């Protein structure tokens, strides 16, 4: 899999200082603690699919193996990254204003 | 007791010779295990015999806000 | 069977703090003259007419008058029908005028008819039993002539074995389901007596009635800090 | 859960036929009784030599 | 291939003839057979009748022998034949029983298959003496914040769970089975634990609900359950405590560790009283026989901490005892109190006042003391035990107190907030490194300004923080065992950083 | 004996306010966590110094776990000794898991030994 690190969420990242908007900065740290535990719930690699024991234990053949032939060569397309760029776009304009 | 033993082995092989399946069960064992599995498959799940599952999921729209500083 | 549900009744104390369950054994405790027969008359009123399957009432060791106010409050409500074949309730009665060898085999005769519907058919059965303290007491009278030393306060030595031999047939199996409501007399307001304090291991929902609430005017006198259930579970 | 559950249904129905069918087959074998006595005592002849 | 395995068994069966030492039946009634004959039976020897039931001969009288029946006596007619087996009662034992449901005699009731155990063991063995024992030092982790703080349990101690009906006595002994999953899937061989659970006289539907609770938490691959239910005969509820120690002594004899739970021992003294008074034995107080102390003593003395010359094994015993109206001065609640080491007293008043688990720490003791706590837990809980004990002196001033000294207002202020740390939901057992951090947040003084209703919400927020963002500190208290001066400062800014921005 | 006589054991609180008669029976109130097993191990030591008389310990139906710690607490305090013949006690232990006839005669077996000296 792939996993990149981050910076320290210690002093600055919870003190964004909006117009008395400490609640929006508090919600920003609350998403990092939730997703890091959901990443700690499941590993990077899933379980392995034993194919040889499927043929003998489910030995009524045809209908068992045809689903196991179609679901084996499938693909899982992850969601789009369209909102990933526009949120990073407003950081470029505000850093020029800061 | 071996002569009693092979008498048992004879009646297992006449029980092997089957053409209609359950001879002594009748409708009693046929209505039971058909209703027993369907009562258990209702607790198990509605899945087909060969339909492989495939779907997709929608991630959250990462929105932004404004904050005027400097 | 292992599955649990919730069976709604319509009583405010019961559904809030100690909910009953489909296919689960329910107990109605309390002394003498607090409302065990009326509260078990209420659940035939609400539950038994909205129910699909059949129903069985076994009356063990109670007043012979009150087996006539049931035969005359179930003709005028049409549950017992005297003219055709559309009735929904059977009745088994051995009352407190019988010899004490006959008040201890009537409760085994109630749950034999109620075992036919669960096993040989498949319907959902109910079962109402009042009273069940008179199964233990009627065996504590024939005991000393059969040649047995008495145990604690006066019961037989085989007290918790023949109780547990009847209470293991009133269960929900993989062939049916038996809801069961039981009234349990507590002798002179003491739940540490050896006959009521061993039925607790066979009950899922206990509804302890009390005379200290009933003498305030709060009716039904159900103790909230003494009633439990196994499905009070978030 | 269907291939292994239903196998136990005919595992019990197999023995349900035999043990009611043995007693109707050995009830007329009185000609086998005259050797059943003659085979028992030779095991007893083998057995009484053990303690002696 | 269903026909082939059935033909396989009957050729593999043994049909051989033997001798016997039989004797006719005189008078069967209420589960006590009197047999005339059987001139060479030992005491407590298993015989078997003509129908198929088995029997254990308890009374060796001159002209007859009194044999209890393992079943129901409607199959025993007067004039039957009582053959002899020739051996005292023995149970199968080993590693193969792990993850099965057994009755009191080792048969399989769950319907998976027969036990493949190659060994066999008696149930009437003795305890080890004084020499093969050593003092208890290792901790047995329960996972309850009030047990491991104030009433600890070592690995070889006997601890009694005493209380009334419906107060969470079964639930305290059911998450102690769940909590040992974190060691039982790892590598450290001398920290694993094995749990056995004995149900004595409960209904079959309750045991069928508790196996599914332990199947859900993936905790039925190292647990055995011995079920002698209410419908089963009166002597099968007598053997079943002694049929579990014989499975918990195979792990003590072979250098491993174990745990056993008797649920409950107050239904064994009743199933044994019925067997006595039907055999015409002289009664005593509350119609119990003269040897009910000798029944429970030789079952709890089999729990021992062995030394290194014999293997280093252990056996820990937790018996459950149900009182009636909170009177521990009865017959059986005073036998088992004077045998064991300490009690955990669950009240019913605290259960409805909000304190759940409702452990009364005013009456609960443990006489192995602080010698079974780790060095981290011992340092913080030694002041907490002194702090809570000063609160219980002044609990009667809380209902009308505002005109008191500022020390007394402080003693009330810390006692309420230490109580909220002790409450805990069901089926959530914690770790010792997470337990010591929450106690360290409270006993130092970092909570006397937070509102007493928020102490639960603050704790669930703080624990999920330090699991993900301070994982490298909870590996230097788990592996170190103690809490040093470097970790004392490192934990100090953590609870000051979280408390500063908390309310959001 | 036709006269009372005080036994001196050395302790200031015992031999002044609740003194011990020679031959009498003494009742020791108090249990665990108070410091009782030290007071046992010290009255053994002082009588063998100021008076020259040994002692017997009789455990009547006592726990095996607590009858093992008293063995090793006496070893680490000198009153019993595994190397020579300078021991000062004899232990009689009839433990708790024994039949009820064997827990009643232990206080007689542990009084025979005390009658020899
Ligand atoms: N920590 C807890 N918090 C809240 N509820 C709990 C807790 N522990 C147990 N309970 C609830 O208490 C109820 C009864 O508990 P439990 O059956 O463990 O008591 P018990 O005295 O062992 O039962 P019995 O009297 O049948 O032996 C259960 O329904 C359970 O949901
Ligand atoms: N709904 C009710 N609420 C409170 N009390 C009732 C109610 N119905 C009857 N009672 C009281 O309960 C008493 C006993 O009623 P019953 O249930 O027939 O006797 P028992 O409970 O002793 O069998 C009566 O005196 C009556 O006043
Ligand atoms: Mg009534
Ligand atoms: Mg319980």
């Amino acid at each position: 899999r792939k996993l990149a690190l981050k910076a320290i969420d210690w002093v600055a990242f919870g003190e964004i200082i909006p117009r008395n908007q400490k609640a929006i900065a508090n919600s920003l740290k609350s998403w990092n603690e939730t997703l890091s535990t959901r990443l700690a719930a499941l590993p990077e690699k899933p379980p392995a699919i034993d194919w040889a024991y499927y043929k003998a234990t489910v030995a009524k053949a045809g209908l068992v193996d045809d689903f196991e032939k179609k679901f084996n060569a499938l693909k899982v397309p992850v969601p789009e990254d369209k909102y990933t760029a526009l949120v990073d776009a407003e950081e470029q304009e505000d850093v020029k204003r800061c | 007791v071996q002569k009693l033993f092979v008498d048992k082995i004879r009646e297992y092989r006449t029980k092997r010779q089957t053409s209609g399946g359950p001879v002594d069960a009748g409708p009693e064992y046929q209505q039971d295990l058909d209703r027993e599995l369907f009562k258990l498959k209702q607790m198990y799940g509605k899945a087909d015999m060969n339909t492989f599952p495939n779907f997709t999921f929608e991630d959250p729209k990462f929105e932004a806000v404004e904050k005027p500083q400097s | 069977s292992v599955e649990q549900e919730i069976l709604v009744t319509g009583i405010k104390v019961v559904d809030l703090l100690a909910p009953y369950a489909k296919g689960g054994k329910i107990g109605l405790f309390g002394g003498a003259g607090v409302g065990k027969t009326v509260l078990i008359m209420e659940l035939i009123n609400n539950v038994a007419k909205a129910h699909g399957g059949y129903s069985v009432f076994a009356g063990v060791g109670e007043r012979t008058r009150e087996g006539n106010d049931l035969y005359h409050e179930m003709i005028e409500s049409g549950v017992i029908n005297l003219k055709d074949a559309t009735s929904k309730v059977a009745l088994v009665y051995g009352q407190m005028n019988e010899p004490p060898g006959a008040r201890a085999r009537v409760a085994l005769t109630g749950l034999t008819v109620a075992e036919y519907f669960r096993d040989q058919e498949g319907q959902d059965v109910l079962l109402f039993i009042d009273n069940i303290f008179r199964f233990t007491q009627a065996g504590s009278e024939v005991s000393a002539l059969l040649g047995r030393i008495p145990s604690a306060v006066g019961y037989q030595p085989t007290l918790a074995t023949d109780m547990g031999t009847m209470q293991e047939r009133i269960t929900t199996t993989k062939k049916g389901s038996i809801t069961s409501v039981q009234a349990i007399y507590v002798p002179a307001d003491d739940l540490t007596d050896p006959a009521p304090a061993t039925t607790f291991a066979h009950l899922d929902a206990t509804t302890v009635l009390s005379r200290a609430i009933a003498e305030l005017g709060i009716y039904p006198a159900v103790d909230p800090l003494d009633s439990t259930s196994r499905i009070m579970d978030p | 859960s269907v291939q292994n559950m239903m196998r136990q249904k005919e595992q019990e129905h197999m023995i349900r036929w035999v043990e009611k069918h043995v007693v109707q087959s050995i009830s007329a074998q009185q000609e086998k009784e005259t050797i059943a006595k003659c085979i028992a005592d030779l095991k007893l002849l083998a057995k009484k030599a053990q303690a002696q | 291939e269903v026909s082939s395995i059935l033909e396989e068994r009957i050729l593999g069966a043994d049909t051989s003839v033997d001798l016997e030492e039989t004797g006719r039946v005189l008078s069967i009634g209420d589960g006590i057979a009197r047999v005339h004959g059987l001139r060479n039976v030992q005491a407590e020897e298993m015989v078997e009748f003509s129908s198929g039931l088995k029997g254990m001969s308890l009374n060796l009288e001159p002209d007859n022998v009194g044999v209890v029946v393992f079943g129901n006596d409607k199959l025993i007619k007067e004039g039957d034949i009582v053959k002899r087996t020739g051996a005292i009662v023995d149970v199968p034992v080993g590693e193969e029983l792990l993850g099965r449901v057994v009755d009191a005699l080792g048969n399989a009731i769950d319907g998976k298959g027969p036990i493949g155990s190659k060994t066999r063991r008696r149930v009437g063995l003795k305890a080890p003496g004084i020499i093969p024992r050593i003092s208890v030092r290792e901790p047995m982790q329960t996972g309850i914040k009030a047990v491991d703080s104030l009433v600890p349990i070592g690995r070889g101690q006997r601890e009694l769970i005493i209380g009334d009906r419906q107060t969470g006595k079964t639930s305290i002994a059911i998450d102690t089975i769940i909590n040992q999953k974190r060691f039982n899937d790892g590598t450290d061989e001398k920290k694993k634990l094995y749990c056995i659970y004995v149900a004595i006289g409960q209904k079959r539907s309750t045991v069928a609900q508790l196996v599914k609770r332990l199947t859900d938490a993936d905790a039925m691959k190292y647990t055995i359950v011995v079920s002698a239910t209410a419908s089963d005969a009166a002597p099968l509820q007598y053997l079943a405590p002694y049929s579990g120690c014989s499975m918990g002594e195979y792990f003590r004899d072979n250098g491993k560790h174990a745990l056993i739970i008797y649920d409950d021992l107050s239904k064994q003294a009743v199933a044994y009283r019925q067997m006595s008074l039907l055999l015409r034995r002289p009664p005593g107080r509350e119609a119990y026989p003269g040897d009910v102390f000798y029944l429970h003593s030789r079952l709890l003395e089999r729990a021992a901490k062995m030394n290194d010359a014999f293997g280093g094994g252990s056996l820990t015993a937790l018996p459950v005892i149900e009182t009636q109206a909170g009177d521990v001065s009865a017959y059986i609640p005073t036998n088992v109190i004077s045998i064991t080491d300490g009690q955990i007293f669950l009240e019913t008043e605290l259960f409805y006042k909000g304190i759940r688990p409702a452990i009364n720490v005013g009456l609960s003791v443990s006489r192995v003391g602080s010698a079974a706590q780790t060095r981290a837990m011992k340092q913080v809980a030694g002041t907490m035990k002194l702090e809570l004990a000063q609160y219980r002196e002044v609990a009667a001033f809380a209902q009308f107190g505002s005109d008191l000294d500022a020390a007394t207002q402080q003693l009330l202020s810390r006692g309420v907030r230490l109580t909220e740390l002790l409450k805990q939901g069901q089926y959530a057992p914690m770790a010792i490194e997470e337990q010591v951090a929450v106690i360290y947040a409270g006993v130092r003084g970092y909570l006397d300004k937070l509102e007493p209703s928020k102490i639960t919400k603050f704790e669930n927020a703080f624990l999920s923080h330090v699991i993900s963002q301070h994982q490298a500190l909870l590996g230097k208290i788990r592996a170190d065992g103690k809490i040093s001066e470097e970790t004392d400062a490192k934990l100090k800014e953590i609870v000051t950083n979280f408390l500063a921005g908390f309310e959001a």
